[PDB]
């Protein structure tokens, strides 16, 4: 912790004297004998998170279901739509289809 | 073959359905918003609560 000299207000440093450890100024004679226990606790943050991930419900919390893919026609699906390329005047879609775990991903 | 404003004009059935769907959706979202603001929103695996709210709302 920062502690400052009552005289000149520079920063104190800890050093050792002939009877005690002392807080001492570098620029004036002031010293302070450490007579008793003094402490300073930082209290850092623990890495609490355990975090399992990748569950199927965490995958299918998106709108689409019971639609039709051009590959395997299954109802349990995971869709996507894009437009951010205006060279493509047509729309852009991508689909995931996982009822039979077939796993297509096309345009 | 021609396309006209009639072709893209919403029919009565959709006009009713949308009102019901939108109202229901807006209400559900508000509830989820309420939980994050003041309470427990089950945090989805691997995500912060704010992240979770985005997912449920989306
Ligand atoms: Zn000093
Ligand atoms: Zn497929």
């Amino acid at each position: 912790m920062l502690l400052f000299c009552p005289g000149c207000g520079n920063g104190l440093i800890v050093e050792e004297g002939q009877r005690c450890h002392r807080f001492a100024c570098n620029t004036c004679p002031y010293v302070h004998n450490i007579t008793r226990k003094v402490t300073n606790r930082k209290y850092p943050k623990l890495k609490e998170v355990d975090d399992v991930l990748g569950g199927a419900a965490a995958w299918e919390n998106v709108d689409s279901t019971a639609e039709s893919c051009p590959k395997c026609e299954h109802p349990r699906a995971y869709f996507m739509q894009l437009q951010t390329r205006s060279a493509d005047e047509p729309m852009t879609t991508f689909y995931k289809c996982c009822n039979a775990q077939c796993g297509h991903r096309w345009r | 073959f021609s396309i006209g404003i009639g072709d893209v004009t919403p029919g009565q059935g959709l006009l009713k359905a949308k009102y019901e769907l939108l109202n229901a959706g807006y209400k559900k979202c508000d509830e989820y918003i309420e939980a994050l603001n003041t309470g427990k929103l089950q945090q989805q695996p691997g995500c912060t609560a704010e992240e979770t709210l985005e997912a449920l709302i989306l």
